């Protein structure tokens, strides 16, 4: 009769709570999930996922995500931004630039380790 | 720095790289899935 | 060279007590607020764990 269901994202829960179908726009081809349904992974596409309950209805919209699907339990790991490869790489290359650096080295520098012993003791005084 | 404890901060280090009866329908593909999902374990690692 | 001046001095480090006291307590309550944002993220990390053990299985 009722399935239990979860919208979750790396930051905060979305939804929770018992459910009567749950349909999702999968990577192939749209989805019905009810109670009981067999073992299922599938990719989502940005749009909204409209959760069925016990008759009152619910929509959310959602950026991307997983899909996971059991008999008894139904869980969407939803994603919090559009992941599309311009974007993706955009990020990565503000790294870059701000990484650069006057004094890059050659990667073997070291023997460090007494500035941070020296300090370590100042702070024990500290306290 | 881990939170041992609201006196604790432990410094810590972990390896990121390198890490039933049923089977899943998989949609389109579990490669496809393999690596996506492997992305969104990192990325989650990381801000945790 | 006299009383002034010392008298100026504990007036100088009573001030700055009173803002470090402040902070403390500043500190206390952002710290509670940084452990729920830690709890809100667990169930993304334990759940995709064990798609992905499966997945591979």
């Amino acid at each position: 009769i009722t399935v239990h269901c979860d919208i979750v994202s790396a930051e905060a829960e979305i939804f929770s709570g018992l459910v009567e179908m749950v349909i999702a726009h999968g990577a192939l081809g749209d989805l019905g999930i009810a109670p009981g349904h067999a073992p299922l992974i599938t990719d989502l596409k940005p749009g909204p996922i409209r959760l069925v309950k016990q008759g009152e209805q619910e929509v959310y919209y959602i950026s991307g995500g997983f899909l996971e699907v059991q008999p008894n339990m139904v869980k969407v790991l939803a994603d919090t931004v559009v992941r599309a490869g311009d974007l993706d790489e955009a990020a990565a290359q503000e790294a870059l630039k701000a990484a650069e650096k006057a004094l890059q080295g050659k990667g073997a520098e070291f023997d460090y380790s007494a500035a941070a012993a020296r300090l370590a003791e100042a702070a024990a005084q500290l306290r | 720095n881990k939170f041992v404890n609201t006196m604790t901060q432990k410094p810590t280090v972990e390896q990121l790289i390198p890490l039933h009866h049923w089977d899943y329908l998989y949609e389109p593909d579990a490669k496809s899935l393999l690596d996506g999902l492997l992305v969104r374990y990192v990325e989650s690692q990381v801000y945790q | 060279a006299g009383a002034k001046e010392i008298r100026s001095k504990i007036a100088s480090i009573k001030s700055t007590q009173k803002i470090t006291n402040a902070m403390e307590k500043v500190a206390v309550s952002k710290m509670r607020k940084a452990q729920m944002r830690m709890a809100a993220g667990r169930p993304y990390a334990e759940r995709i764990r064990q798609v992905i053990g499966h997945l591979a299985n």
